[PDB]
């Protein structure tokens, strides 16, 4: 309330009200409503006494402001309210003696020279008549009365004491105060000159009081006891008294951390007894075979594009006798081959519809019908064989070899570029010119790396999957894994990488799973490394010539499942690009901080004064190898892409917990002498995440190798 | 639609729930009622929008006649559907119709965008005409500061902003204009005229006005300029390791000077607070009282903070000592009186702070951290900002710390005063002594080895970045960011203008203000005779003419009566001080005769009336025969350019009737014309429902209510039945005058204190 008083009242009136409250020993802070009432009383008294003067004849009249008439300018009303009690009493007595009038037994508010009377001014929230009668009874007829209410009504002992303007102005001020209070919700809280002596009432019932009584710390028996104890008892070293007795077997166990303490994380990956990690990513990355058709540039529906792409390659389109290279463990060769044949027929059909024409064979090919039937709780309670499935923990695998090869291959330039970005407005400021130069130098590098093509393929596939799911809910659909690739000459090839059957996506929630089966063209015979493909049932659907060198063409078939969350994140996987640029930007900026000019050409290609910037990128035979700035940018972009594709709970738990060791190593390299409390705890936390994620296992392997390198290089 | 409104109301009331809720919840409670929505907010807006854009008709069109302009299917493309809706009760549509509307359809009005979206186009103008420069790739030092993100036409607090918006674009529901529309009358009328002639939905205009008025401030890392114009482009200008040169396409100094003058005027008298607030709320800067820029900026000079405390405003609770802004970090200092010998040999009894303490310290552009113990400074960390600011910070922190070395370093004498001629406490006397003679405690303070470290480097007594620094002082090559939690905690004001905390501790003292004079870059026009008997003759003439101009209605009305009471005004007494004594009486007689002739044998002429009125304060001295002396060139004190021309105009006064403009002391003011017509044009701002006061209840004797336009038809003193705010029928009376509550309160206080003194 005090804020409202400060805002709506002048400091002078507030000071007068505070002085009056002090004279009565009443605290303004503890009774803000009373302070507001006193301030309003003073303000209305001053407002009444203003502007009113008496002419030489003694007739009431108005006098202008800022325009004095010698000295006297006798005002009509002399304010008595607001003076110190002694001074107010003396002034009242002096006026009574001077004008020969009886001295009121009660101190007055104003005095009118014209009527030669003492006037009392009152305010109320109730009816003016009631307050007027109460005040008259308390004080009597010795003093004229003027009471105003907040509802635009008033009671005046004499109707000629105040003109229309004065009453209108006081009522306007009161109404404005009321409206402002209501806007601030203080109106209901506000309590008048008869209830302001009570205060807020909020008393606890019986059940809540009992709950408070039993919810007191140990050693107490009632909340009154706790309240008295807290208000009275003074601790003057209780902390030290408790510490002086607490057992010395509790402590942070502070141990200094040296290089030797750090050991490789997740030694079980090295062990060969465990199985090689399989390829669990949604789509093939370094094995995709692009059925490429040159196109003028027209963008067409994916179904028509796939139709045309197969039309160009009649041998693969019309292949109908498969050669099973391997049926993995559970999937049925007949189901997968018939489903793929239906896919090809639907794609190549004359009708634009891209929905499976069988609708019944796919139901068992995708395993939708192989689901349990839910019963009510009662039967489950009664039946004895309805147990609870044991949790299925992930397998503990070893370091594979395909992950490293894919990491290498996706991070190399290719003549084909797909990543294209929309234009932006002309750059007129120097800063945006520098930004444009840096952006061009970056895209000239990233665009031609195969990881960019894989990322665009993933984004396009997930966008198409989301569109199909939203449009089609309870019907099986056919979805080409399409991409668009522009070569250096500007030819806009359209690439078909395979097909996918989408199941029934009629799902209200987001976490609900929808099954999709992917058939992918590839040029890799899995028999070369069968450990990479234990989840895939494949055929050998023919061969093709790229330039005269015949190479086989297989179809990798696999059933999988996704959800709306991963489905959306597929189209948000483009942010990897941003993560690739930000850091490099920072790098370049750091260089610019050293020497004044801009180095984006120097770091990338070098200049006559500075050599090209080279990072440490790889290794061979125990010999670390450098790498150009562009290659390092490619490595970072591929790292981000893998952080996405192989991302799950294990990856998060691994990264967010190995960051501890990363920062500890960073501190050690700066000779900060970091100390640790429980190292084995951190190591266990980290290594309880290396179970079956290929990227997690390879990250652990690379971390161990890099830690070994840092250990060997720490000698200097 | 009003019939549709009443039919909908009747249908809604037919249900008992509507009847009971409507008759139960007052108008104020409506807010609560509105907030009881489903709150079934979409969990993922991206997925929802993606799905909706692929649906046949995601757009929710409002029912109306617009749809008939477009077929339900154009060129074989489905656009809109006639199926009913439950969520919005309208129709459905697709982005195809939106694109067609952008292609064809009704053509609207382009005028509204010229002024309605003024802020955006001003942003574009500031961008287009900006001039760019070089790029500095070197590291940039940035400080975290509270900066205004966007420029504001006139910064005001949120409540005043809302009230102004309502008074602008909501002519109805304008009960009892507060003491805020008169301050912003020019803004009210300007925005009202600009937005008239539009058809945009009112809520859009209200939100845009809120953006254009209500301030938006944030903590940002900045280096260099800090005005909102540069902050708009901070994303491009600044940079962690790069900087750009940018130049985007005043009142502050004047307010500083005015606040300092008010402080000096009020301090010398007894009960300074009331006099200071009277002058502050009676002052004006060219269009508005001082509560139009004081309330705009956050904090400011100590004088402005003290005045704001005297007025009603929020001030940052930083402790001002001289120029230092101090923010306590920890520790409690016990202020105990002690007798200490000063280096001059004298012994002074002053308050010393027992116990350790630490304060963030700021002075101009210098920031730092100070840690002090009783009778000793312990540590001081600073950043290199400016030699003058660094020296001021060092010296002021030295004096504040009350280090025994500082006392032992005194060599002269401490008997100084202020411009008002008062003896200050020994602390401020020492402050002035040391600032006047900076090389007094610096020599005998003692030196300390340089802060050997990676970045910490010392500074010598000459403020150069030289090693062998002062004992304790340290300069770190980093950024010190301080002054968090600007709570603006409750602060009291004593009569002597000195602020205090919620407790009895004193934060700002009356003598913190620095006694430095400047020149008001604007017309500082007061309204009280007491104030302006300090400055030059030109200032006196300008202020007297402004006083005459402001209350032109009253003087013009008194002119018709033809009585000498009009001339015996206190406002002209100060003018008497700048008229030669040997000749002022002749001027008074001549002007009185000329004005009597004007009243008798010709018609209104405001310019000459204003020019000739003020000189008549002194008594006349007629010719020996009795006729008045005749003049055409009224000389003023100072000679030369200080002279008034009776005929047409002079350097101090020239009115041109071709454009009807007034130039006083080299300042053009718009006298639209003459006549109560120009008076009412001046009143063209004000506020709807400003000429009517409230008196009585509904009083159905008048029948139905009447609009503002029909309200104006009523003659003064009538009774009318109107609706206040959202309903609330009341009875009002047309006003016969213009009111000023601050003036009434000030005069009441003056009478009260006159009575107190007379009895005393």
């Amino acid at each position: 309330m005090d804020t409202f008083i400060t805002r709506n009242f002048q400091t002078t009136i507030i000071q007068k009200a505070k002085n009056t409250m002090a004279e009565f020993s009443e605290d303004p802070e503890l009774q803000p409503a009373m302070l507001f009432n006193i301030c309003v009383h003073l303000e209305v008294c001053y407002v009444i006494s203003d502007m009113n003067f008496l002419d030489e004849e003694g007739k009431a009249y108005t006098a202008l402001e800022g325009q004095g008439k010698e000295q006297n300018l006798r005002p009509q009303y002399e304010v008595i309210e607001g003076m110190p009690r002694t001074i107010a009493w003396m002034v009242q007595r002096s006026l009574a003696q001077e004008h020969g009038i009886e001295t009121p037994k009660y101190l007055a508010d104003l005095f009118d020279y014209k009527t030669k009377r003492f006037i009392e001014v009152g305010i109320t929230k109730g009816l003016a008549d009631d307050y007027f009668w109460k005040k008259k009874e308390k004080l009597g007829n010795s003093m004229e009365l003027m009471i105003f209410s907040y509802n635009q009504d008033y009671s005046l002992s004499n109707e000629s004491s105040l003109d229309e303007e004065g009453k209108g102005r006081v009522l306007s001020r009161l109404t404005e105060l009321q409206a402002e209070l209501s806007l601030k919700n203080l109106w209901q809280v506000l309590i008048g000159e008869e209830d302001v002596e009570k205060g807020i009432d909020f008393k606890l019932g019986q059940t809540i009081s009992r709950l408070r009584d039993i919810s007191v710390p140990a050693g107490f028996s009632n909340f009154e006891g706790m309240r008295s104890y807290i208000d009275n008892i003074d601790p003057k070293g209780a902390i030290e008294r408790n510490l002086a007795r607490m057992s010395p077997l509790v402590s942070v166990t502070p141990k200094k951390l040296t290089w030797e303490d750090l050991r490789p994380i997740g030694p079980h990956i090295y062990n060969h007894e465990l199985p090689e990690v399989p390829y669990n990513a949604f789509l093939l990355m370094s094995d995709e075979l692009g059925l490429a058709n040159m196109t003028e540039g027209k963008s067409k529906k994916p179904k028509t594009l796939a139709k045309e792409c197969l039309e160009k390659y009649s041998t693969l389109r019309d292949q109908t006798d498969p050669i099973l290279i391997m049926k993995s463990e559970k999937a049925n060769e007949n189901f997968l081959w018939k489903l793929w044949r239906d896919c090809v027929n639907t794609i190549s059909n004359e009708e634009m519809s891209n929905e499976l024409q069988k609708t019944n064979y796919a139901k068992w090919a995708t395993g939708d019908g192989l689901t349990y039937q839910k019963i009510m709780k009662e039967v489950a309670i009664d039946d004895e064989t309805m147990c609870q499935e044991e949790p299925k923990i992930p397998n503990k695998c070893r370091v594979a070899a395909w992950v490293q090869t894919e990491m290498n291959l996706l991070s190399t330039l290719t003549s084909k570029r797909a990543l294209d970005l929309p234009e932006i407005g002309p750059d007129v400021a120097p800063v945006e010119h520098v930004g444009s130069e840096r952006r061009k130098y970056f895209v000239n590098e990233i665009n031609y790396c195969k990881a960019s093509t894989v990322m665009m393929k993933y984004v396009l596939f997930h966008t198409s999957l989301l569109n199909e799911s939203n449009a089609s809910m309870g019907k099986y659909k056919v979805i080409p894994i399409t991409n668009r690739v522009v070569n250096e000459k500007g030819e806009s090839f359209d690439m078909l990488y395979g097909l996918a059957v989408k199941g029934q996506s009629h799902l209200r929630g987001d976490t609900d799973v929808v099954t999709v089966v992917t058939f992918e063209f590839s040029s890799t015979d899995p028999r070369v490394d069968s450990g990479k493909w234990p989840k895939y049932t494949v055929f050998r659907i023919g061969s093709l010539f790229v330039s005269g060198r015949e190479k086989s063409v297989y179809l990798y078939c696999r059933v999988n499942g996704t959800n709306k969350i991963q489905m959306k994140w597929g189209m948000e996987a483009r942010r990897c690009l941003l993560q690739s640029m930000q850091q490099m930007e920072a790098i370049v900026e750091q260089e610019s901080s050293i020497q004044g000019y801009d180095m984006t050409k120097a770091c990338f290609k070098g200049d006559r004064v500075n050599s090209p910037k080279t990072f440490s990128i790889g290794t061979q035979e125990g010999k670390l190898v450098k790498g150009s700035f562009g290659k390092a940018l490619r490595v970072i972009f591929t790292k981000c892409l893998m952080h996405y594709v192989f991302g799950n709970a294990q990856l998060e738990g691994f990264s967010a917990e190995s960051r501890r060791l990363l920062l500890l190593i960073q501190a050690l390299k700066d000779r900060k002498g970091p100390w640790v409390f429980d190292l084995e705890g951190m190591y266990s936390g980290i290594e309880e995440c290396i179970s079956n994620n290929p990227w997690v296992i390879q990250s652990a392997y690379w971390f161990n190798e890099w830690l070994g390198f840092e250990k060997e290089g720490s000698k200097v | 639609m009003t019939l549709a409104k009443i039919e909908l109301l009747k249908q809604l009331l037919r249900d008992n729930e509507a009847k009971t809720v409507l008759k139960q919840t007052t108008v104020d409670q409506y807010n609560i009622i509105r907030k009881f929505n489903t709150s079934r907010i979409e969990k993922n807006p991206s997925l929802r929008m993606k799905w909706a854009m692929c649906s046949n008709f995601p757009l929710a069109l409002t029912k109306g006649d617009m749809a008939n302009r477009i077929p339900l299917e154009y060129k074989g493309i489905q656009l809109k559907t006639n199926a009913e809706d439950i969520g919005t009760k309208g129709q459905m549509c697709s982005i195809a119709a939106v694109t067609w509307w952008n292609t064809y359809g009704p053509i609207g009005d382009t005028e509204g965008f010229e002024r309605v979206y003024e802020s955006f186009f001003l942003r574009k103008m500031r961008l287009d005409n900006a001039t760019w420069g070089r790029i500095t790739f070197g590291p940039v030092e940035r400080v975290r500061k509270r900066v205004l993100l966007n420029p504001l036409t006139k910064e005001m607090p949120p409540d005043e902003a809302s009230n102004v918006i309502m008074e602008i674009l909501f002519p109805k529901e304008a009960g009892i204009p507060r003491e805020s529309t008169w301050i912003h009358r020019e803004l009210i009328k300007e925005k009202r005229e600009k937005l008239k002639g539009t058809m945009i939905t009112p809520i859009v205009l209200a939100y845009m006005l809120e953006r254009e008025l209500v301030a938006r401030r944030r903590f940002l890392p900045v280096a260099g300029a800090t005005s909102a114009e540069f902050i708009e482009m901070l994303h491009c200008l600044q940079g962690e390791n790069w900087r750009q040169i940018y130049h985007p396409g005043s009142r502050s100094q004047s307010m500083i000077v005015a606040c300092r003058k008010i402080i000096r005027r009020s301090i010398v008298a007894s009960n300074p607070l009331e006099l200071a607030v009277e002058i502050a709320n009676k002052t004006v800067i060219d269009t508005e009282p001082l509560k139009s820029c004081l309330a705009a900026i956050d904090g400011g000079d100590v004088a402005c903070d003290i005045i704001r405390a005297a007025l009603g405003l929020k001030i940052r609770q930083r402790q001002r000592f001289g120029r230092l802004e101090l923010k306590r970090i920890s520790g409690r200092g016990f202020k105990n009186d002690e007798e200490i010998l000063i280096g001059n040999g004298t012994i002074q009894k002053i308050g010393i702070w027992d116990g350790e303490e630490e304060f963030h310290v700021r002075c101009g552009e210098c920031r730092g951290i100070l840690k002090k113990s009783k009778m000793k400074l312990e540590k001081l960390l600073i950043n290199s900002a400016k030699k003058e600011d660094m020296r001021d910070l060092i010296i002021l922190c030295m004096v504040f710390s009350q280090d025994t070395r500082m006392f032992q370093g005194v060599r002269g004498e401490i008997n100084f005063l202020n411009r008002a001629g008062q003896l200050l406490s020994p602390m401020y006397q020492l402050q002035r002594y040391f600032l006047n003679r900076s090389n007094d405690l610096f020599d005998q303070w003692g030196y300390e080895e340089s802060p050997k470290a990676s970045e910490l480097h010392g500074i010598n007594e000459s403020m150069n970045a030289s090693d062998y620094t002062l004992k304790g002082v340290v300069v770190t090559r980093n950024v010190i960011d301080d002054f968090s939690s600007t709570e603006t905690e409750k602060v009291s004001i004593t009569k002597n203008l000195s602020l205090i905390k919620r407790t009895g501790e004193v934060i700002m003292g009356a003598n913190d203000v620095s006694e430095l004079e400047s020149q008001a870059q604007l017309m500082i026009t007061y309204d009280t005779p007491k104030m302006w008997e300090m400055g030059t003759t030109k200032e006196l003439v300008q202020n007297t003419y402004q006083w005459v101009l402001k209350n032109l209605v009253t003087l013009k009305a008194q002119f018709l009566l033809g009585k000498e009471d009009m001339f015996q005004w206190d406002a002209f007494e100060a003018f008497e001080s700048i008229i030669p004594q040997k000749m002022a009486g002749q001027y008074s007689g001549f002007a009185r005769a000329v004005l009597k002739q004007m009243r008798d044998q010709e018609v209104m002429k405001t310019d000459q009336f204003i020019k000739l009125l003020p000189f008549c304060f002194s008594p006349p001295k007629l010719r020996s025969n009795g006729e008045p002396y005749q003049f055409l060139k009224l000389v003023l004190k100072g000679g030369g350019e200080n002279f008034i021309e009776v005929r047409k105009g002079s350097p101090l006064f020239s009115y041109n009737p071709q454009t009807e403009v007034l130039t006083i002391c080299g300042r053009m003011m718009s006298l639209k014309g003459k006549i109560e017509d120009e008076e009412r044009n001046r009143s063209m701002g004000n506020a709807v429902l400003a000429g009517f006061l409230v008196s009585g209840k509904y009083d159905p004797d008048l029948g139905d209510f009447k609009t503002i336009e029909e309200l104006e038809k009523l003659k003064p003193g009538e009774k009318a039945n109107i609706l206040l705010y959202q309903g609330k029928p009341v009875k009002v009376v047309k006003r016969k005058r213009y009111s000023a509550l601050s003036n009434d309160i000030s005069q009441g206080i003056k009478r009260q204190r006159m009575t107190v003194e007379s009895m005393g």
